[PDB]
C-alpha cells in the first residue's frame, strides 16, 4: 500500500490570498494523482485529475504540478467557494488511497 | 479463444470483444504482475471423436485411422480492412485520418495429431502471478511456485493440451522432445507495429506423413486438432488500451484406415482384475527418487566366460 | 449487508466502479473497484470480508458488506470512471450521493 | 548462457535474469570499454560422451559414431507476447500503452559436430578492455595484447569452444578455415528494432552429410553441440537499459555406427615408452 | 576494519550502494561503489587495500578496509542509488548515518 | 580521474539575496552532476540531481543549470534553512569525485 | 443528439471589458467546436473555428480555448462593432447541434 502524506493539516488564510498544499507518495506514482474538493454535506467533487489538469468547471486558479513523488496543488487567489477540505489521491496501483 | 469468453452474447456488455482481448494493463512494479486470465491469448483445441474399426485379435493386428493430409487456412484476412470506427486514428495531433488497423505480434500455429499436444512451460520473468482460477499455468501443473529454470527450460514443467481455451500461448509451447503422433508447424513474428501477413488459397496441401510413411495414428478413436492464430493488437482511443485479435483457423484433414499391430496384450484384463482385488499398498520406494532397488541385470543366452564383466566407456 | 448503486444515463457495462467510504471526521477512504471486465480489487483492510460486484442489464453494484460488519461504518459513495475503458486507472469523477 | 550465469537461484537478488543478460553500460570515453562479463552473450557448448564401439586391430580398421542428421528448434518463441510487465512503453509521453516487446539484433548459431567447434576472434574497437576473470578473449590466448589485425583478421587468433558461457559472440565466431568435422550453421539480423522472426516445426530435418556422404565422425567418443541464440533485448522504465534476450534450442542428433580405418599405429605406444 | 551497514525499507540485493567519506574539514570524498550485479569499482587512491562486498538475504554492505588503516580516517557514510537498476551511475540521495 | 572546481571558496551574503556556485570539470561529463547540501553534523542531503532537477522536498529557490564543462546552483531569495555547504558531484566515469 | 448549454444568458458590458462565455456539451467532442457572431439583419459570421484558431479578418480581442467538455470564447477589450450574439456550434457529429 502506498501511503499519502500531505503537509498542510490545516491552514488558515484570507479571500485573494495564495495557498498551496502538497503530498508525498511511500513509493513512485508517475502521473497519477488527482485532487479532490469536498465541501461539508457534497460528494467529494474532482478538481485536478492526473496531477496536470483542470477538470470542466474548474477555474483557473486552481493549478496542479508535480510528477514522481511531490505532488502540489496552489491556489492564487482564493474565493469564498473554495472553503472545502482537499485530498490527493493515487490511483496508480492497487490498492487506491487518498 | 484469446481472452473474452463466448459466453454473454449481448453487444452491450462491453462491445462484444469475442474474437478479441478484453485489454492489457502493466504492471505496476517489478514485482506486481497479475494479467487478468480474459487477456492472455490461450489455445484453442477439438477433439473429433472418429468410429470404430476391425479388430482382428485371432493373429495380433489392428485397424485404426490415420491422418494422411490436412489443408488449413485462416478465415478473415481482408476483415482487417475495417478502417473506420473508434480505434486510436493515424494523425492523433489531430485525431483525424485513418483508424488504424490489426498490427503487432504474430503468432501462427496449428496441430494435427492423433493424441493431445504435449506443451512445455516458458515464460518471462518467472515472478508473474497469474491468477489460480480458470487458466492452468506452471504452479497449477507443479502445484509448488515457478522457478528461474522456468525462464529457459525445465523439463518438469510439461503438460497436455487437453483442455481449451485454459493454457495461455504465452506459458505454453509446443513440445519438440515430446510430440510423436502429432505434427505441429508454427511461426512467430514480433515486433509493436509490425503489418501482418496472410496467404489462403484453396489448392495446396501439407502432408503429415514420416521418413515411414505413416502419419498420426488416431489413438482411442479421436483426431486433435490444435491452433493458435493471433493477427496483431487493436489501439483503442481514451488510453492506449491493446486488445489482442485472432482469426478462426479452418482445418481439412484426409485420413485412411492402415492394419497396424495391436501393442497391448488384451488378456492383460486379467491383470487388471488382479489389480483390482489385491489391495493398494504403500510398501517402502523402489522406483524414482529414494529408490531401494540396487541392480537389475537380464541374462538371456550362454556367452563365453568373460573378464572384467563390466567394461564400457572409457573417460 | 448488501448495497445498491443505480446509474442512469450512460451505458453502464462499460465503465469502471469504485466503492469509496468515508468516516465523517477521518476523510475518505478507498474501499473497492470493479471493471468493465468484471474483475475485483479491494483495499488491503478489507480483503476477505465485502465482495463487489455488478449486475449488467440491471445497471446496479452491489457492494455485498462484511457480513459481520464489527468496526466498518461511514458514509458509502460509488463513482464511475470518466472514460469507458479496460484501463484500470481512469480517475472516476462522477460520485454517487452517499449511504 | 547470455550474462547472468543460473546460481542465484532466488528471484529476489535482481528480479532473475536467468535468459538474459544483467545490463548495457556505454563507454564513457573513446578509450574507455569495460564491458563487465556478465553483460555479455556467450557460447552454449555441451558433449554428449558416447559409449565405445569395436576396434578390429587385426587388420587395420576401426568402428566409431556419425552424426547422420539433425532436427533442431528454438523453443520458447511465443513467451515474447507478454506484453505486461515494467519495460519501456510504448507511449512514453504518458507511460501508457504496451511495454515493448524483445527487439533488436538477432543471432541465431548452432553446430553439431565431433570435436569441438574451432572459433576465429573478431572485434569491433581492438582497445575494449575485457575483464581478465570469468571470461576469454584473444588477449587469454594471444598473451599479449590486441593488435589492429584483430579488427578484421588474424590467422593467430584462434581457439576452441571447450569452455561454456565463458567464449562472448561478439569475440569468438566460427572459423571457417578449420571446422572439418564440424557443421555450422548461423545467421545475423542487425538493428535497433528489428523485429523477431521465428518458425517452429515438427517435420523438417537437417541432413549432416558431406559431399563424400560420411558427416561428422564422433572423434574419441563425444558429440559436441553449439549453439547461441539472441532474440533482441529489452528496455527497462528508469534508464534505457538494454539486457539481452536468449532462447534455448533443443537438438535432436540421429548418428549410426560406420567402420573406419584406424589412423594411429597404435604400436606407437611404444614411441610413448621412449 | 570490517564496516556494516544495514538496510531496511526496499528490496536490499536491487540497488546499487556506494561508501563515500568525509574527512571533518576537507569536504566530502567518494570511496566505492558496488551494483545490483555485484561488481567493485573503487577510487584510484585506495584501489588494493578496501574491498567493497554486499551480502544478499541480509541486507548489508561490507567495506573491509584497508586491513593496514595508516593515513585514512574520516566520517564513513553509505549511499543508495535512488532506482534499481544495473545503470551505474544514479545519483544516490540516500545517505547513511555516519561511521 | 575528473577533478571539479568550484569557483565561491566562500561566500558571505544575508537573508532574501542571490547567490550562484559553478563547478567545472576536467573532462566532459554530459548531464551527470548532483549538487549536495550538507548542513554541520548531517549526512550530506540532495538538493539537485541530474544537474536540471529538483529533489522532492527542496524548494523552488534551488535552481541546477548548465551541461558539458561548466555546471551551476543557484539561489534567489536565500532562507535560514539554507546556511550549509554545498558541493557538486559527478557521476559520469568512475571513480566518482566531488 | 448533443446538447450545448451556454452559462452567461446575457451579459450587460461596456466597451473595453473583458467577456468570456463558456459551453458545455453532454458527450465528448473533442476538437470540433465553431463560435458564431450574429448581428441583427445579417447572416451569422463565423468567429473562431475549431475552438482554438480565429477565422481570417477576425481581430485578435477574439480568443477560443478548451478541449473536450469545456469550451470558452473569450474577449480582451470589446469593440463597438462587437456587439451581436454569440454562438457555439459542435460538428463532431450528426446531427450538428448549435
Amino acid at each position: 500500500d502506498i501511503v499519502m502524506t500531505q503537509s498542510p493539516t490545516s491552514m488558515s488564510i484570507s479571500v485573494g490570498d495564495r495557498v498551496t498544499m502538497n503530498c508525498r507518495a511511500s513509493q513512485n506514482v508517475y502521473s497519477n494523482v488527482d485532487w479532490y474538493q469536498q465541501k461539508t454535506g457534497q460528494s467529494p467533487k474532482l478538481v485536478i485529475y492526473k496531477a496536470s489538469n483542470r477538470y470542466t468547471g474548474v477555474p483557473d486558479r486552481f493549478t496542479g504540478s508535480g510528477s514522481g513523488t511531490y505532488f502540489t496543488l496552489t491556489i492564487t487567489n482564493i474565493q469564498t467557494e473554495d472553503l472545502a477540505v482537499y485530498y490527493c489521491l493515487q490511483s496508480n496501483a492497487f490498492p487506491f488511497t487518498f | 479463444r484469446m481472452g473474452q469468453p463466448p459466453t454473454p452474447e449481448s453487444l452491450t456488455e462491453g462491445g462484444q470483444y469475442y474474437g478479441w482481448s478484453r485489454g492489457i494493463n502493466l504492471a505496476t512494479s517489478d514485482t506486481e504482475d497479475s494479467p487478468e486470465n480474459n487477456t492472455l491469448p490461450t489455445w484453442s483445441m477439438a477433439k473429433l471423436q472418429l468410429p470404430m474399426l476391425n479388430e482382428d485379435l485371432t493373429c495380433d493386428t489392428l485397424q485404426m485411422w490415420e491422418a494422411v493430409s490436412v489443408k488449413t487456412e485462416v478465415v478473415g484476412s481482408g476483415s482487417l480492412l475495417d478502417v473506420h470506427g473508434f480505434n486510436k486514428p493515424t494523425d492523433t495531433v489531430n485525431t483525424k485520418g485513418i483508424s488504424t488497423p490489426v498490427e503487432g505480434s504474430q503468432y501462427h500455429v496449428f496441430a494435427v495429431g492423433g493424441e493431445p499436444l504435449d506443451l512445455q512451460g516458458l515464460v518471462t520473468d518467472a515472478r508473474t502471478k497469474y491468477k489460480e482460477e480458470g487458466v492452468v499455468t506452471i504452479k497449477t501443473i507443479t502445484k509448488k511456485d515457478m522457478v528461474n529454470k522456468d525462464q529457459v527450460l525445465n523439463p518438469i514443467s510439461k503438460a497436455k493440451l487437453d483442455k481449451d481455451g485454459m493454457y495461455p500461448v504465452e506459458i505454453w509451447h509446443p513440445d519438440p522432445a515430446k510430440n510423436e503422433n502429432t505434427r505441429y508447424f508454427g511461426n512467430y513474428t514480433g515486433g509493436t507495429t509490425t503489418p501482418p501477413v496472410l496467404q489462403f488459397t484453396n489448392t495446396l496441401t501439407t502432408v503429415l506423413l514420416d521418413e515411414n510413411g505413416v502419419g498420426p495414428l488416431c489413438k482411442g478413436e479421436g483426431l486433435y486438432l490444435s491452433c493458435v492464430d493471433i493477427m496483431g493488437w487493436r489501439v483503442t482511443r481514451n488510453y492506449d488500451v491493446h486488445h489482442w485479435r485472432g482469426l478462426p483457423r479452418y482445418f481439412k484433414i484426409t485420413l485412411r484406415k492402415r492394419w497396424v499391430k495391436n501393442p497391448y496384450p488384451m488378456a492383460s484384463l486379467i491383470s487388471s482384475l488382479f489389480n483390482n482385488m489385491l489391495p493398494q499398498v504403500q510398501g517402502q520406494p523402489m522406483e524414482g527418487e529414494n529408490t531401494q532397488v540396487e541392480e537389475v541385470r537380464v541374462y538371456d543366452g550362454t556367452e563365453p566366460v568373460p573378464g572384467d564383466p563390466d567394461m564400457t566407456r572409457y573417460v | 449487508l448488501k448495497l445498491s448503486c443505480s446509474a442512469s444515463g450512460f451505458t453502464f457495462s462499460s465503465y469502471g466502479m469504485h466503492w469509496i467510504r468515508q468516516v465523517p471526521g477521518k476523510g475518505l477512504d478507498w474501499v473497492a473497484y470493479i471493471s468493465s471486465a468484471s474483475d475485483t480489487f479491494y483495499a488491503d483492510a478489507v480483503k476477505e470480508r465485502f465482495t463487489i460486484s455488478r449486475d449488467n442489464a440491471k445497471n446496479t453494484l452491489y457492494l455485498r458488506l462484511n457480513s459481520l460488519k464489527s468496526e466498518d461504518t461511514a458514509i458509502y459513495y460509488c463513482a464511475r470512471t470518466r472514460y469507458p475503458t479496460d484501463h484500470f486507472y481512469d480517475w472516476f469523477p462522477y460520485w454517487g450521493q452517499g449511504t
